[PDB]
This record gives structure tokens, C-alpha cells and sequence, in this order.
């Protein structure tokens, strides 16, 4: 007859060490440095950053590695660690009108105050494969401008000022945060602002595609997309006044979109808000086309599109949540498949009869 | 012992505090889904990371774990959740139902009826049971908050009037305490019965929905059925392979592939019990 | 004490547009009929009436309990248990993907009825009450005609013998010799069950034949109030003579 | 007054050499070569290679060690290489029947003939920060088992056999190729395989998922889920006879999914099918379930969710498309926003005049 | 000459002839949109990828290719494919619209008229003019097909009725040769009117959407309005700044924070024509 | 020659479900009105007649064109600009998301009008000719009542003065005053314009003022026809004497 065996522990270990040896590869190569991922795969690392939700390049870097340079895996490994390290304190809200630009550029004004810096980007360049690349090479001498920073006043602040947008008024309302309490449909702006910065690039990069082809169309322009450092503050306990306790690298996206026309004060453009960490900007425009997309409560807008169905977008733009339940199909389901197959194999013999 | 360098079950306290709270409120609603702030796991999400967080925010130093998964004691899920478990809180950890103060798992209620003082913890994918009929939760959860819960009257009926059946094998909603229509995690339709009356607590943990849900010991739990359409469990023409049982849930294992196959008991640990009994 | 009790119920979209100051009684076992021309607000006070619109000023008891006082989940235990309203769109008082025979037997299984057989063989039964076959059971309320789905509609909330009706237009789409058996069917319901009705309509024939007392709206104010018989043969107001005038 | 001045070309050129740099990061860190990026990146190489068209792993790792990790603009690299490519041939129709397996499991028995060959993967992984990755190690030596193949049948044909589940039965027909025409909705199902191959991998989780959650569900299990290494094999002109060309690691999987009544059949479970490169596996499964969502026609399904919708799917899959169209918006805009602004200047007067 | 490695223009020669049929056929259709075959780019999609392809496949060595952006040359993605073009067939290029023979252009119509044997192609984002309507390609490509073109004159009922205008300011539709109402591809209203019996043929090419259209030279091209509200162009209270010019289409640039603005022409070839006449 | 003849057109879903075997013919100026039991395919030969539903049989000739021998475009064309159809759901023949004045100007708008001024006055003329007040026409039909949707739809398909109108049930949820008001514009239409009318009703007494000849329609059968008064006062089957003994006498 048949006895049972242990086989699951032994099987996993020997599946974790396949998995790792894959992951160092060939042994003749030098194996990848975190350091290594972490400047020259700089834009993977701002992905996982933003989505796994903690602005640590060097801990990002470590996940990609970790996760042979699977995104999904890598950004789920960033949010696990975050779930151990304890909170120590809430930052002050960040101004990125103090932001040291790196790259600052607006579709809407051929010039600005302060003026097009395209910064370091692949905007323009022929997607030709460099395989110069395939061999060790020689970074280029950078040319030298003056080293002033000219004032960069944001494009929407010179909008506002002539009356053709509105500006964001802060009214001290206290931010919901998702990661202490599960989210409530319909959610405020600022969940939703929260979600988005945590969900997959792609799929809100595809729901923003389709906003642009018609699909709850918010006619979009990149009113100001500026990247650089910005400076973080906090109030200790200890101390009782402001502390700065570094910079981060940051991209702000600010969209325009389609005027309005409200009853009781003049015509006016609405706006989306995106911002992400690091220089990977495509995330904070999907962004702020989304959080206009999902802004129809508030004008009163018919949906004509999925990404405007608030729910159907935020439940499921976590690819923590949608890649870990996909790939659960892999876990043993024969119990419940036993319990389909019992009733298919009884419709199968009273339909035969 | 703990000696893994996180805290005693990897939970900080705030989280177990939490989890706690919604577990007094979850018993105290019996079948209501509680929100809770969950927290990401080890495990990615649907994978038992509700069961995880339970089990961390109510295990303690004594309590003997006990982790199945399909009703196995050594499926890969369930190897890996009690290595966690033992790594993260040197806890004891037993294969035997009755020696268990603490079960977690997944599609599967044991065999062994449960006792006074055990809590078994279910691990859920959906803890709507309306969410298949009506997929959005704001629409959900005032069905739960109304008591209406006459699209799944509908669906049940519809099932028979197509098929002459009702559909559902697995995951099969259950009144509880007269109220709240609950679904038991994807146990199949054999075990419901077992949830009735049990003087075992029973908590329903689904990590990545954020929801907890609970059934106190001795609660009414009746699925969902129709007069002349009775709730009837899954039965086979084979008996086990192994030991002979004809009252266990059975999996069956295909052997090759001429279509020679054997059925055998998914509770292994009750597949032992009676193997060596004899 | 009167089952529905409707006191200074106002509900406006703008003005002229809805329905304001609006008062009246409804006893078991009669018929309240309001007429009057089309925009005049019967639709919008029949679910004001009906627990399916928020008064803005105004009250209605039923039964002693002020209708919108009570919690949200009472109100929907009447409306799903002893409670029948028929829709002027058929298809708003029906489930599209859901069979006729479901849709009459969710009504059954909301009251307590947990056997299939006989759930089925009573919708088959209502099925033929309102004129539809019975092969038609299992086919889906899209696959019928206006007329099928509005006595679909009627059957739906007619199976549970509720004690309170509210109608809009039910005879809307149906032939007369249809109409007439439904207009038996209520007359029995109300003689043997004391059931009581709130009918809006535009047929005066089937006010007249069915309705105990009669109200008239004209730009969303009750403008003449009284039995049925007086105000259709007698009228007072200029409105209700210009109406009766044009009756066909 | 003012003068016109050229600034665009210095412009790109300044900002590409700091794209560059900023690629190359801190020379005091060797430059990472591309077979490092193959071996140890492995699962980033996997997705490049699926969704930009190319089985080719050298390809793929120097379009990611270009692109500084950004995933979205390696594959736009790899399949603008396509286009530069001669066919020389098409491959016979690839047998997975003929796979040497690296990883079989099956969700729906718990052992099936040739068993659950869990092979190198993170499943049952404790996704917890490894710090010691920061440092050089040492690789795991693996232990070794029998090096015998067992008979791994699919379980589809073990299904099949059973009839509780239908054969895929070749007619002949000649697939539909979106790469040499444009696709026309509603597509064949060739043609959506196809597309969804090369879709985004974060949309089509996220749509999979939604299915997943009541929006479009189709029950599924885990049939199958294949990764090894099958052969290709070409008819060339010259010789008249199947020569066979080499080997490509892939990736299949094969859902079962809700069963259905047929008037004149007897009851059977459908079905869903995903196929990648490489080992990365949640792309096949969230293509075999998309494709199973968009089997609704052919099943006389009523729509429930997004995922069904076909053309919105597909449209907006790939991520070269939508990726390309939103950071389009970085483009100079001004001419069209001018016509914006003509237009609410004129009715903010209106309406105060 | 070509000495980049590449074939003559970039483009295979299988692309180019069937890029060249559906030429053919959109010029024997005027403002239908032939589905096209396109190919992916060195420029991503939706940076002018349909506009090079049409180039690719039009340019030959003899010709002088300008390139303009918002209606000037020195716009950064105008620079990238002028110098790919430079890079992949060697042609001569010019800033001056009177002596170029190929004008691939983004959002403008040069200020300058065309004339005979020059052509000029279009960079088109969305090809059918009824997307912002209708969203669906199933839809409007029988509406093409039956000329059901009765929304597109609600929405401009209905723009007016809100707003008293039309919201449409640029990539205005137009009707061609009286049946096809076609996208002009993002252009101000102010160069709709230059599409009118043109001596030059134009191309449109939208390389993302896989669709190629053309209007043949002097072919009517017609900007659906009302009599009552007639199609009126953008207007400034200012000339531009530089050449005094009041009949160029306008762009604002912005000086400083205080508000402080000029107005410029966006031709600017046309602007240096005017600036240096005096 | 008739206007529209049809000749042996049959659909049916099922056994007793739609119609077949029906021929008839419509002069200019004449109404032909369809009675039956509810379910008995009237509908669906509506639709069949009004180029939205391809028979399974027979013959459709308009103007000595067959109705489905034409192009796709052909048929748009003439349902687009000289053949209103109202529907049994008013909604089904209006546009939510567009105002009254927009529904009713895109008829005109199809037939040549461009002046937005002319449209926004005929629209107006019109809402209050079927009884709507002017200050609705920028309202989405969302916001009216269904009475108010339904003579919106009468409205829209007759602002343009076509020469074939098909109608489902027309009066259903209008009241006896603007149920009258809308037969008499339809007679004037008639007689004046020589419009053409085939109008499924169930009130035989719209038929009685309005049709000029009467079908009658049992199981997807025409068992009567013929001219209204004889049909209606001389019945000779018995489901259309039921039918007239159900009138209730007033
Ligand atoms: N959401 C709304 N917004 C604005 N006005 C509305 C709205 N709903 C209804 N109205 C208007 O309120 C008035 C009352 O409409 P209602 O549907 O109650 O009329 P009714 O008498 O039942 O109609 P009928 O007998 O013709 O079906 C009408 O003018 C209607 O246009
Ligand atoms: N799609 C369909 N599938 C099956 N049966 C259908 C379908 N559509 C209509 N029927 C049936 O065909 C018959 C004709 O219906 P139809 O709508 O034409 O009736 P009618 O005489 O116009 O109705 P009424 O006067 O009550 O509105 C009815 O039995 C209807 O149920
Ligand atoms: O959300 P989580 O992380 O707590 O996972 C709960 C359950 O969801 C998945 O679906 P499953 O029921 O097949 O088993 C898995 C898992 O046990
Ligand atoms: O699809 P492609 O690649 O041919 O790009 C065509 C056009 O689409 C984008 O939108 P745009 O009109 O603002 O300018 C861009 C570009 O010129
Ligand atoms: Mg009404
Ligand atoms: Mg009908
Ligand atoms: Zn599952
Ligand atoms: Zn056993
Ligand atoms: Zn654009
Ligand atoms: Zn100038």
C-alpha cells in the first residue's frame, strides 16, 4: 500500500536554494554590489521607493537585488520591512517651492521665470541599443553653466494670479492615512493622493492612457513637472522647534485640465497633483491624471471611463495585494478543486443519465 | 524561546493591540466583519497573512500551534507558517488536533472535533460572502448594515433552477446567530457542519481585505439551503487508501497518466489516527 | 387609525417642479387614485409615500411610526416584506439578469419561504394570474414585452400579499382585456386580503373602477380632493373639468 | 528688445551627457556589465524579454543597463531593436509537451504523475530583508537529487481524458500578427494572446485581480504551472526539413477555469492560457486569466468588469503605447494651450462683463 | 548621404511600400483613415512616430526637409527628428518654409502659403475626430463608414448652450472634399482655414493609432461651425514684440513672477522674414 | 404606388414568439394602426418594418426599393432624415446626456439646418406644442417625468416633418388633454403633409380618431384587417370581439 512522507520542508529549502543560487548566477561574474544597483538601476530604485514606501535608495537597491530584480518582489520586500520599523516622528509638510532642481519643465509657456531645464532625462534621445555598453566605457565631461539657480516659480502660481486656476488651499484638515486604518469608499482626496503614490506604475500608467483616448477624458497639460532635492523637517519632542534632518530627491508633477464653469464664480482650470520619489516621472503624471480622473465627486462629473470608478482603481492599484493574490493560485487548492470536481462529475452523470 | 531579534510574533504591540480589539468586537458581532489595519507580512498577501496576524496577536509562550494547510500538517504554506511561527516565538508545535490549543488554517476544519479552550483560526481570500454576487464594498456593506441579503437567496436559487444544484462547493455562506450571513473561508461544504455549535472559539482572518471576523463557541452557524434542496456534504464511492475511513474528506492523488488515482484523507493527522488504530 | 397618514408633505426640485403642501389618509381595504397632468408631481409624492424620497417638509405615519423616524433598515424590512411598489418603468421593479421566476420568488424568500418547489410553483401560478405563460419562467425579463414586464412587475410585488401597494402607471402597456384582469385581481385582493392601494394613473376608466377616493395635482398642488365618483362626475376645480372633458 | 536665440540642440545634448553620468553614477564603483545584469537581474530580463519581443537575454539585460533599470524604457528599447530586425524565419509551433522542466506544480491535485517539481522560486519565502546581501557571499551548494525526468502529462489532457474538461483542438487557422497589421476589435483570440503577451505586466495583474474580486470572475485554478526549457526548430528554404535551432527558457501556465453547461455537451471547466520567457510566472498566470475574461464572447458572458471589456483591455496594454502618450505631455504643449487659454480668457469676460 | 548604418531612411523597404500604399489609398480617400502597419520608432510613441514614418517613407535624397514644433525649428523634439533624419538619409534641411519640399510639422501650418510639389506632413496623436465623443474605434469606424457624424454636431449644439462657443480651439474638425470629417491633427483654429484648396498635398500620420489620412491639393477642407456662430480664428490685443507682425498665430512667454509678458510669433521663420524686411 | 409594402415578413424568436406571415401596405396620408394581445409580436413587426429588425422572411419595398436590399448607409440615411420611430421606453429613443433642445436639434441638424439660433427656436415651438415649457429645453430628459420623455421623443422625430413616422405604444403616460393635443397635431400633419403613420397601440379609442385602417395581431398571426371602423364596430374573430367587449364604456 501507500505511507505518507515528510516532503514539504525539505522540498522548500531545496526551492530557496535553487532560487538563490540562480540569483548569484555564474560564479566566474563578480556579484552585483547594492551600491552598484543603486547608482546606475537608479530609475528601478525610484519605483521601488515609491511604491514600496520607503524613501531609502540603498534599502531599495538591496530588495531589487534581493528579488533578482523582480519590481513586484523587490517593492513587496520594502514594504515588509516597513511594517518593522517603528515610527519616530511626522514630517513637516513639505514645500517644494525650496526644491533644488534638478530638471523643471512646462508644456504650457514656450518660456517661464526660471526657465526650461530638461535636466538629466531620455526625453529626445533614439532608442537606438548602445551596445557600446556591452563593454566598459568612458563617462562623458559634463558641460558647466553658471551655478545660480534663477527663481522657478510654480507655473500654477502664475495661472492663479491671472484668474485661470485656483489655488490649493490648505484648510488644516487632518490627512487620512491608509496605513493605519483600511480604506472607506468613497475616500478623501488625500487617500487617494496616498494610494496612488503606493500603486503599480502600470496600471495607472494604463488608466491614464485611456483618460487621454476618451475614456473619461480630463484634457491634460504638463502645467510643471520639476525634479530635485527637497528638505525634510521635523519638530522633536526633545527640542520643541524645527530640525532639518536631510533631503530627499523627489519629482512633482502638476497637471492642468479642462476648465470649468461654475455657477457663482468664473471659468477656471481644474488640476492633478502626482509626486514620487526620485527622478522616475511617468508614475507622478499616471498619478496626477488618475487623482483628476477620480476627482469627479467633486465637480460633478458622469464617468465615462474605469478610471473614474474609485473603487475599481484603488482596490486594486496595490500590486502588493494584486500580484500576492494572483500568484496564491500557485498554493495548493485541491480541496476546494476536490469539492468542484464532486459536483461537475454529479451535473455530468444526471445530465448523461 | 524567541531568539530571532524581532518581537515575540514579529507583531509590535500597537498592531497586536489592535488586532485584539477588533477580535473583542468581532466576538462580540458574531459574523460582522471587523476592519482592522493590517499590516504587511513576511508572507505576501493571500497567503495567510490575516491568519499570521491573529495568530501573533493571541499566541502566547504556552500555547501549542497547530498549522494545517488543505488539512495537512506538512503542506509547503503551512511548513512555512510554522517555521515563522517557531522562529519568531519558540512556541510548541504539534501535528495532533487534540493536542492543540491554538490551529491555524487554511480549506479545512479538522476531523478531530475541537475542544474547550481551542481557538482555530481561518485564513480568508473573501470575507464577503456577497462580494461574488456584488463585487463593490460600498454597496456590501449596507446589505450587511439593512440585513439584505436577498441576492443571495436569488443566486441559491438560480443555481438550482439552471443546474438543480446550488453552485457553491466551497466557501459557502452560513448564518450566524440568526443575523449575519458569514463566509467559513474556503472550507468545503463537509466541514460547515462542524462550525455549528462548536465549543471551540473560531476566528476568520483575511489579511489582505482587512477584515476580522469571529464565531463564539456554542453559536448557531446554518448554511444557506432550501427544505427539498437539504444542504448535503461532498461523499465519494471510495473509502481512504490508507486507513479506510469512509467519514474524512478526501483528495484525490492521480497516480499516473493512465488514470490510475487513489483517495485519501486531507487531514492527515486523523489519516494517522485511524491507520494505527486499525 | 389610518394605515398611511400623510401630513403637509412637501418635496420640491424647483419651484413648480415637484410636489408641496400635500395631506391625506389611507384606510385598509381603499383605493386613493391621483390624476392630474403630466410633470404634476404624482410620481415624485408616490415615492415620498413609498419610504423612496426624503420629504423636505411634511410627515407620514404608518401605523402610529413616523415613516422617516424609524432607521434605515426598518424601512427597508417594510418595503421588502408587506410593502408592494410598482414602478412606471417595468424594468426598475425588476432584475434584468435574473429570471421571472426568480424575480417573483425573491419577494417569497425575503418573507420567509425556503422551498424551492414551492416557490416555483407559485410563481408559475402568478405568472398565469397576470397573463404571462408559465414555459416563460426561466426566461429573463429582457426577453419580454413591455406589457409581460409590467405584469411581471405586478406579480413581483403581489406574491407576498403586502398590505400596502403603491402603483405608478400600472396599467400602462397593457390591453384592455389584461387590464380588466388585473383590475379583478386587485378588487380581490382588496375585498378578501384588505389590502390597501395608492395608484397613480391616467386612465380616469381605471381610477373610476378601482379607486375608492381621488386626488388631483396640478403644478405640484393638491388642488381637489374627495371620492372618486363626485370628483370625476362632478368636478369643481377648472383643471379636473378640462380632464374629464377630455376623456375619449 | 528681444532676439531668438537656438538653445534646443545644447539643451539635448547637456541633458543626455547628464542622463549618462547619472546612468554611469560614482566611478569609483565598477561599471555594471551586462551578463551580470542577465545572470543576478534575472526576472527584470524576463519581463523585457516578454513584453518587448525579444527572446534574448543578452538584448534584454543591455536594454535595462541602458535604460538605468527603468523597466518601461527597456522594453521600448528592445522593441525598437525589433524593428530593425530582418525575419528570417518562423518557428514551428512549439511543443511544451517536450519541455525539460526547471519548476511543474499544480494547484488542483495535491500529487500529480512526475509530482510538484517546486524548482527555483520565492514562493514560501520569509520576504525579510537580507542585509548580508550588502556584502560579498557565498553561494548555497545545492543538493542533488536523481537526475531522471519523471512523465510530467499536463494536467489539462489528465482532465480531458476525464471529460471534465475539453481538449484545445488545432482547426488550421492562421493566426492573427498585430506586429504587421494594426489590431481590429473584436480581435481573435490569437491576436489578444498576442497582445497580451506583450501587455504591461502591472495592468493585466491588476485587471486578473479584479477578476479575482468579483469583477469579471472565472473561478480559476492552477492547472499547471511549466517553466523549462523547450526547443525551437525552423523548416528552412534550403533544406526542405525541421532543423532545430536551439533552446528558450519559458515559462507556461494553464488555468482551469468555472465550469459551464453547454445545451447539446456535457458540463466542462474552461480554460485560460499565459506564456512567457524566462521563469517569471504571475505574467503568464495574469495573461491566462485576461484571456480568459475576454473568452466571454465566445461564452455568451455577461460583462461584470473592466477586464472583459476587450477593447479597453487591449488598447491600452502596452506599455510602449501608454507610456510613450503620457510622458508626451512633457512635450512642448503651448501653441495648443494658447487655443485654451484664447478661449477661457473670452469667457471669463463673458461672464463678468 | 547615409552613413549611419541603417537603410535609407531607417525604414525597411516591406515598411516603406506599405506605408506608400496607404498613402495612395488615404489620397484616393480623402480624410478617411487607413489603418497602416506602423512600426515602432527610436521616438516613443506619441512623439511624432506616424510623422516620421510618413517622412521615412515619403523623403528622398534630393529633397529639403524643415521640421518645425509649435511652429519653430529650434523646438527640442523638432531638433531630434531633424537630426535622425540628417543621421538616416543625409538630406539637406532648411528653416525656411518657401524653399522646403517635405514640412513635417507639430500643431502648426507654417505662416508662410505653400505652394506646388511640397508636401506636408502631420504628427497626428488622435486620428479620429469622434474619440473624445466616442471613446470606442468599434463605433466610430461605422460611423465613419454610415457618415453618422450627428454627434459630433450635438456636441458643438450642446458646447454652445453651455458656453455660448465652441470648446473645440484647436484640432478642429473639418469636413473633406464634403463627405469626411477628419482631425487636422492638433493645429490651432487659426491654420484651419489654410487647409482650404491648398496647392500642397498633405499627410497625416498617426503612428500610436496605426492610421495614415491625407487631403489631396486643392481639396475643400471645411471647419464645421454654425452660420450664426461662423468659425472665428484666436485673436491677440497684441502684435508680436519682435516683428510687429499682427497676423501670426501668437505664443505667450512669460518674463518673470510680477505677470510681466510677452507675445511672440510661434512661426518663427515667419517672424525672421518679417523682422528682417523692417 | 404604396409607400411601404410589405409582403410576407416574418421573425420569430420561438414558436409564437414574433410574427410571421404578415403583408399590408401604407399609402401618404393614411394611418395603420396594430392591435393585439400583449406579447403578440406588434414590436417586433414594428421594428421589422422600420429597417431595425431583418426579417427571417419576406419583403420590405420602399418608394419600389426593397427596405434591406440596401446599403447599411441607405437605411441610416432614411431612419436619419424622412422616418421618425418612437419607441415603447421613451428613453430609447432620446439621448440622456444630451438637453432637449439638443435631442430635438440633431434631427434638424441631420436634415441641413446649421443656423443654432433657428434650431433653438423650432425646438422651443415644439416643446410646447407637445406640452413641455420652453425654459426645459436645456434640461437633460434624466429630469423629466416620463409622460415629459415620451412627447420629448414625439417631438424629436417629428420636428423634422418625415414623411414615414412608426410608432410603439405613443400615448402610453400621457394624460386624456395632451394625449388629445398630440392626436390632433398628428391628424394635422396628416392631412396637411401627407405624412404616413404605423402606430402600435393597445387604447383602441387612439385608434378609433387616429387610424385609418386597423391590423390585428394574436400569436404572431394578423387574424384581422381591414378598415378601423368596421374592424372595431363589425369584429369577425373572436379575440378582437374580447378585445372591443373589454372597452370600458364610460
Ligand atoms: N431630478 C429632477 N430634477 C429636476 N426636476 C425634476 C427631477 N425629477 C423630476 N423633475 C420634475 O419634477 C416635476 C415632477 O415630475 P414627476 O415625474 O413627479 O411627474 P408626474 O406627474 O409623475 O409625471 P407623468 O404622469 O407625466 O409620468 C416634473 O417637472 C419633472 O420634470
Ligand atoms: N429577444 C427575445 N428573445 C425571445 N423572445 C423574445 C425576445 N424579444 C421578444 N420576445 C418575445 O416575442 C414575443 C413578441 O414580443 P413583443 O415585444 O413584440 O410584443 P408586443 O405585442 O409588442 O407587446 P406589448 O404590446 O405587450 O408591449 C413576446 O413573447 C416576447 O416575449
Ligand atoms: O489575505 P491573506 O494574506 O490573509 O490570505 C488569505 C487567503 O487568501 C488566499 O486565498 P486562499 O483562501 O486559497 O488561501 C490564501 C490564503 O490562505
Ligand atoms: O503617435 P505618434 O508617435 O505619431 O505621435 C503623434 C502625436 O501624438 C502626441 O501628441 P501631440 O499631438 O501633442 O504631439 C505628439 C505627437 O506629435
Ligand atoms: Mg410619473
Ligand atoms: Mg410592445
Ligand atoms: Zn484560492
Ligand atoms: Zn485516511
Ligand atoms: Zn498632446
Ligand atoms: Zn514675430
Amino acid at each position: 500500500m501507500y505511507v505518507a512522507v515528510k516532503g514539504g520542508e525539505k522540498a522548500i529549502d531545496a526551492a530557496h536554494a535553487l532560487q538563490e543560487s540562480r540569483r548569484r548566477g555564474d560564479t566566474d561574474l563578480p556579484e552585483l554590489s547594492v551600491a552598484q544597483i543603486e547608482q546606475q538601476l537608479n530609475l528601478a530604485v525610484d519605483r521601488v521607493m515609491t511604491e514600496g514606501g520607503i524613501a531609502d535608495r540603498e534599502l531599495a537597491a538591496l530588495a531589487l537585488k534581493q528579488a533578482s530584480g523582480d519590481n513586484v518582489e523587490a517593492i513587496f520586500l520594502l514594504r515588509a520591512y516597513r511594517t518593522t520599523l517603528a515610527k519616530l516622528a511626522v514630517s513637516e509638510p513639505l514645500d517644494t517651492t525650496g526644491m533644488r532642481l534638478e530638471r523643471r519643465i512646462s508644456a504650457v509657456y514656450k518660456d517661464i521665470p526660471g526657465g526650461q531645464l530638461l535636466g538629466p532625462t531620455y526625453d529626445y534621445t533614439h532608442r537606438l541599443l548602445d551596445f557600446t555598453l556591452l563593454a566598459n566605457g568612458e563617462a562623458p565631461t559634463l558641460t558647466t553653466a553658471d551655478s545660480e539657480q534663477q527663481p522657478s516659480p510654480h507655473v500654477f502660481s502664475l495661472l492663479a494670479r491671472q484668474g485661470l486656476a485656483k489655488f490649493e488651499e490648505d484648510s488644516g484638515a487632518q490627512p487620512d492615512d491608509i496605513t493605519r486604518t483600511p480604506p472607506v469608499y468613497p475616500c478623501s482626496r488625500s487617500s487617494r493622493l496616498q494610494q496612488l503614490m503606493r500603486g503599480d506604475e502600470g496600471y495607472l500608467l494604463a488608466l491614464a492612457y485611456s483618460t487621454q483616448r476618451g475614456y473619461g477624458r480630463n484634457h491634460p497639460f504638463a502645467g510643471e513637472i520639476r525634479s530635485g532635492y527637497i528638505d525634510v523637517s521635523i519638530v522633536p519632542e526633545e527640542l520643541g522647534f524645527a530640525v532639518n534632518v536631510g533631503e530627499l530627491l523627489m519629482t512633482e508633477c502638476e497637471m492642468v485640465n479642462g476648465f470649468i464653469d461654475p455657477p457663482d464664480e468664473p471659468p477656471h482650470f481644474t488640476r492633478g497633483y502626482g509626486l514620487v520619489f526620485g527622478m522616475s516621472e511617468r508614475k507622478a503624471m499616471a498619478m496626477a491624471l488618475v487623482d483628476r480622473a477620480l476627482q469627479a465627486p467633486e465637480y460633478g462629473e458622469h464617468a465615462t471611463g474605469p478610471a473614474q470608478d474609485e473603487e475599481f482603481v484603488l482596490a486594486h492599484a496595490d500590486n502588493v495585494e494584486a500580484a500576492g493574490f494572483v500568484s496564491h493560485l500557485k498554493l495548493p487548492h485541491y480541496v476546494d478543486f476536490q469539492a468542484e470536481l464532486e459536483l461537475l462529475k454529479r451535473l455530468q452523470q444526471e445530465k448523461n443519465h | 524561546a524567541n531568539l530571532s531579534g524581532y518581537n515575540f510574533a514579529y507583531l509590535d504591540e500597537q498592531t497586536k493591540r489592535m488586532i485584539r480589539r477588533a477580535i473583542l468586537k468581532a466576538v462580540a458581532i458574531p459574523g460582522y466583519q471587523v476592519p482592522f489595519g493590517g499590516r504587511e507580512m513576511p508572507m505576501p498577501y493571500g497567503w495567510g497573512t490575516g491568519g499570521i496576524q491573529l495568530t501573533a496577536s493571541v499566541i502566547g509562550e504556552s500555547d501549542v500551534l497547530k498549522v494545517i494547510d488543505q488539512g495537512a500538517d506538512d503542506t509547503t504554506n503551512a511548513v512555512s507558517i510554522r517555521n515563522f511561527f517557531k522562529r519568531v516565538t519558540g512556541v510548541n508545535t504539534t501535528e495532533r488536533t487534540d493536542d492543540a490549543t491554538l490551529i491555524q488554517t487554511r480549506h479545512r476544519i479538522p476531523e478531530t472535533p475541537l475542544t474547550e479552550d481551542q481557538i482555530i483560526i481561518f485564513q480568508v481570500p473573501i470575507p464577503e460572502p456577497l462580494r461574488f454576487i456584488e463585487p463593490r464594498e460600498t454597496e456590501t456593506r449596507t446589505m450587511h448594515a439593512l440585513e439584505e441579503y436577498g441576492v443571495m437567496q436569488v443566486k441559491l436559487y438560480e443555481d438550482i433552477a439552471r443546474f438543480g444544484h446550488i453552485a457553491t462547493t466551497y466557501a459557502y455562506p452560513v448564518k450566524v446567530n440568526g443575523r449575519y450571513v458569514m463566509d467559513p473561508s474556503p472550507i468545503p461544504k463537509f466541514d460547515n457542519p462542524k462550525m455549528d455549535m462548536m465549543p471551540a472559539l473560531q476566528l476568520f482572518g483575511a489579511g489582505r481585505e482587512k477584515r476580522i471576523y469571529a464565531v463564539p463557541p456554542f453559536t448557531r452557524v446554518e448554511s444557506l439551503d432550501f427544505d427539498d434542496h437539504p444542504f448535503t456534504v461532498q461523499q465519494w464511492d471510495e473509502p481512504c487508501a490508507i486507513c479506510g475511513s469512509t467519514h474524512s474528506y478526501l483528495d484525490e492523488v492521480v497516480l499516473d497518466d493512465a488514470g490510475n488515482r487513489m483517495f485519501v484523507c486531507s487531514d492527515t493527522d486523523y489519516c494517522r489516527q485511524q491507520s494505527e488504530a486499525k | 387609525q389610518p394605515l398611511l397618514s400623510v401630513n403637509n408633505l412637501t418635496h420640491l426640485y424647483a419651484p413648480g417642479k415637484g410636489f408641496s403642501d400635500v395631506s391625506f389618509d389611507l384606510w385598509p381595504g381603499e383605493v386613493l387614485g391621483i390624476v392630474g397632468e403630466s410633470g404634476s408631481g404624482k410620481t415624485t409624492l408616490l415615492k415620498s409615500i413609498s419610504a423612496r424620497l426624503t420629504p423636505q417638509q411634511g410627515e407620514i405615519h404608518y401605523e402610529n411610526r413616523s415613516l422617516y423616524a424609524m432607521s434605515e433598515a426598518d424601512r427597508r424590512r417594510l418595503l421588502r416584506t408587506e410593502w408592494g411598489v410598482v414602478h412606471q418603468h417595468p424594468l426598475d421593479g425588476l432584475r434584468r439578469q435574473v429570471s421571472a421566476g426568480g424575480n417573483i420568488g425573491e419577494r417569497l424568500m425575503a418573507t420567509g419561504a425556503r422551498h424551492y418547489g414551492d416557490i416555483r410553483a407559485t410563481a408559475q401560478k402568478w405568472l398565469e394570474e397576470v397573463e404571462i405563460p408559465a414555459n416563460r419562467i426561466d426566461d429573463l425579463p429582457t426577453t419580454f414585452s413591455g406589457g409581460m414586464q409590467q405584469r411581471l412587475q405586478i406579480a413581483r410585488n403581489l406574491v407576498t400579499h403586502p398590505k400596502l401597494v403603491f402603483m405608478d402607471e400600472p396599467t400602462g402597456g397593457l390591453d384592455v382585456s389584461v387590464q380588466a384582469r388585473l383590475l379583478d385581481l386587485l378588487r380581490g385582493l382588496v375585498v378578501e386580503l384588505n389590502l390597501a392601494v395608492v395608484i397613480v394613473t391616467h386612465d380616469l376608466g381605471v381610477a373610476r373602477l378601482l379607486a375608492d377616493r381621488l386626488l388631483v395635482m396640478k403644478q405640484g398642488q393638491v388642488v381637489e380632493s374627495g371620492l372618486t365618483d363626485r370628483v370625476l362626475d362632478d368636478p369643481h376645480h377648472p383643471y379636473t373639468q378640462l380632464l374629464v372633458s377630455s376623456v375619449l
